[PDB]
């Protein structure tokens, strides 16, 4: 229930999101002993691609459109690849384990009724990444949630930017 | 041990960090003389990769399909071809030479056929990851030589213990949807074309709560499944959204053939759920009954109602069916033998022969608007259990059962009776 | 002569093999005063080249089959490349020269008759590099030995890894 007047409005959730059970896909690396770990990426036309979903009356298209002409145009600009890395370098002790996750913004785009939101069709389009990193000894349970992301969420602070679509 | 799993499809990720014996992965050692400092990289000028594949069938599980599988399970977009890199560097203390080396590494994917108590089909999938690399001090070149015979075949695993379990859509059973959002009542008609073969029915729920889901005369027995991460994302109220998601956990439900039953479960409005029901067999028409239980029977919330219709008027009955996991339930709906005097009884002693269980019995007294349940006796501790009750002739009750040691992949319920 | 069952055996020596003259083929930096060299190396398809020393009974094929069949696939995984490099940073007082030299894996493969071994072939598979640091002032006169390697030698230590070859 949000005070807004009736119609449809376009939004920017945080840069930082990242998916549900897409934690490890890209793979992991593991280092061992003081030594250094640095795991990275690019962007083609993979990484590029955005995630969208959809409600009858705000098709792919509106979407597409609606966001680009307030936000980050995206189709433009992940054309020229960007890269970004991390490095991590493991305790003496014992050794350690880091995987790569891709990070994503969260844009939306909502019809309000009655201070009340009636609809929300969303896009995730490609920021950046993330690496996770946990040390371990061999045996050693892991918590279930360090490798398995159950619902989607921003690993930064989330953020609510928003602006009315016109008529 | 047990490892109770609602029989079908479940992809595991058995871990990271996986190499081959015999060096058959090391990417090789470089040696990093004392003040130096030494990388190994990965830089992806050619993204190319390979993964490692086996299966027990070629047939079901062929490594086209096992990777439709790690796309339903997790949504693993390449799978020969990455354009993510790695790098392992090392700097040499002033005193001694450091030598570090690199393998290349897999994530190990399971795909399992678990068929009704065992694995009935398995591929492994090895998915390229990002490396491995191990820091040692220099060796001594002069240290001697052990002659040293090759290891058999297989696999180390250097990534920390893991092991992720993922039930899957079977491709192979159809999705049907419930465009509009299920309120207070619901009944669904078995389409034309599943044409009597076992599939999937997707819906969703508006204001969230119990609801008690049947088939025409509950049967056949039915399950349902959540689906995982439903319901952030795109939502139109009143009717569900796609959302994207064929990677499911199961709820409850029997996987038997011709078991009468009825689902009783939580539903929240902020997810998809997919329930399946099996192979019809039947040409007449059946349907599926949902309904929201505002009253006695969300005391059986998250259960599948067992139904005992058959008792004969004495002698000893028993009632097999996957047992539910620790601090889950099964329910079971009897109505005991003989006309409902209501001064007339028999004894009934109830005991399980293989798990433990905390049961709740009731009485069951229905009315136009739905069950009520009185409450009998509680705490009823049914492993082998010498104890008995005098119940009422005719009447009709439900016990509740939840699993306290799980000791067997079947719950055994048995009902023996007395005069 | 070698504690062995009559017959046929492939053998993986270690990593970190070097060749008889080829030091300094690839040249070398000479970096001065504190400043620091970086030199390294990737892996088209001229690093990649395997030699083959095979003898009569042994071909350059029975070679390539049968260590493939047990260790590291090389003709495969030499065609995804690979890079390498090293750091070294030179003291303040005086200068230093560093060249670079391939390493390599030494798989051989033997007839071995009456626990004696009759019959030797020789494959080496590059793996990465190493290279070679000295400080000197002009006119200082080197060790010949620094330049010239007169005998392949491992620069870790050996090992014997082996397997029967089956009938």
């Amino acid at each position: 229930t949000i005070d807004l007047a009736d119609g449809n409005y376009v939004v920017s959730r945080g840069d930082g999101w990242i998916l549900s059970r897409q934690n490890q896909i890209l793979g992991g690396s593991v280092i061992s002993n003081g030594s250094t770990g640095i795991v990275g990426d690019l962007r083609v036309n993979d990484n590029a691609i955005p995630y969208y979903y959809p409600t009858p009356s705000f098709n792919e298209e509106y979407i597409k459109n609606n966001i680009q002409t307030v936000f980050a145009n995206f189709t433009e600009a992940n054309q020229i690849p960007i890269g970004f890395e991390f490095s991590k370098t493991a305790p003496s002790n014992k050794n350690l384990y880091m995987y790569l996750q891709y990070t994503y913004i969260r844009y939306e785009i909502i019809k309000v009724l009655q201070h009340e939101i009636i609809e929300r069709a969303v896009l995730y389009v490609p920021s950046l990444g993330y690496v996770k990193s946990i040390e371990f000894n061999p045996g050693e349970k892991i918590n279930k949630d360090f490798y398995f992301l159950t619902n989607d969420k921003c690993i930064l602070n989330e953020q609510f930017l928003y602006k009315k679509i016109l008529e | 041990r047990v490892l109770p799993y609602s029989n079908g499809l479940y992809v595991i990720n058995k871990g990271d960090g996986y190499i081959r014996t015999n060096d058959k992965d090391l990417i090789g050692t470089l040696l990093i003389e004392a003040g130096s400092s030494g990388s190994i990289i990965q830089p992806r000028l050619r993204n190319t990769t390979r993964p490692l594949f086996t299966t027990s069938n070629d047939a079901k599980f062929s490594q086209q399909y096992t990777e439709e599988r790690l796309k339903d399970a997790f949504n693993v977009q390449l799978f020969n071809t990455s354009t993510s890199l790695f790098k392992f560097v090392e700097e040499a203390p002033s005193n001694k030479n450091i030598c570090i080396k690199a393998y290349n590494t897999y994530e190990k994917y399971e795909l399992i056929d678990y068929q009704n108590g065992s694995i009935v089909n398995k591929a492994e999938y090895y998915l390229p990851s990002l490396g491995y690399c191990e820091v040692t001090n220099a060796p001594s070149p002069e240290s001697e030589v052990v002659k040293t015979q090759v290891a058999e075949d297989g696999f180390i695993q250097n990534g920390p213990e893991e092991e992720i379990v993922v039930g899957v859509i079977d491709p192979s059973e159809n999705i049907q949807e419930i465009n509009t959002a299920i309120s207070d009542n619901y009944t669904y008609n078995i389409p034309g074309i599943v044409n009597n073969n076992p599939f999937y029915i997707l819906f969703t729920v508006n204001t969230t709560g119990i609801y008690k889901i049947n088939a025409q005369n509950n049967l056949p027995s039915l399950k349902i499944y959540e689906a995982i991460g439903s319901g952030n994302r795109n939502f139109q109220s009143g009717n569900l959204c796609d959302d994207d998601i064929k990677a499911i956990n199961y709820i409850t439900g029997f996987d038997s053939p011709n078991a009468k039953s009825y689902l009783v479960v939580l539903l929240n409005k902020d997810k998809n759920y997919y329930i399946r029901v099996p192979q019809t067999s039947s040409n007449i028409e059946n349907q599926i009954k949902f309904k929201r239980e505002e009253g006695d029977l969300r005391n059986l919330m998250n259960s599948s109602v067992n139904i005992i219709d058959n008792l004969n008027s004495t002698g000893a009955h028993y009632y097999t069916r996957q047992s539910p996991d620790v601090h889950d339930y099964i329910s079971y709906e009897f109505t005991i033998p003989g006309n409902f005097n209501n001064k007339d009884t028999s004894n009934i002693r109830l005991y399980t022969s293989y798990n433990q269980g905390i049961g709740t019995l009731f009485r069951v007294t229905e009315t136009i608007d739905g069950y009520n349940l009185i409450n009998i006796q509680q705490n009823l501790n049914l492993l082998n259990s010498t104890k008995s009750i005098r119940l009422l002739n005719g009447a009709i009750y439900i016990l509740k059962v939840e699993v306290t040691e799980l000791n067997n992949y079947n719950i055994k319920l048995h009902i023996d009776i007395t005069n």
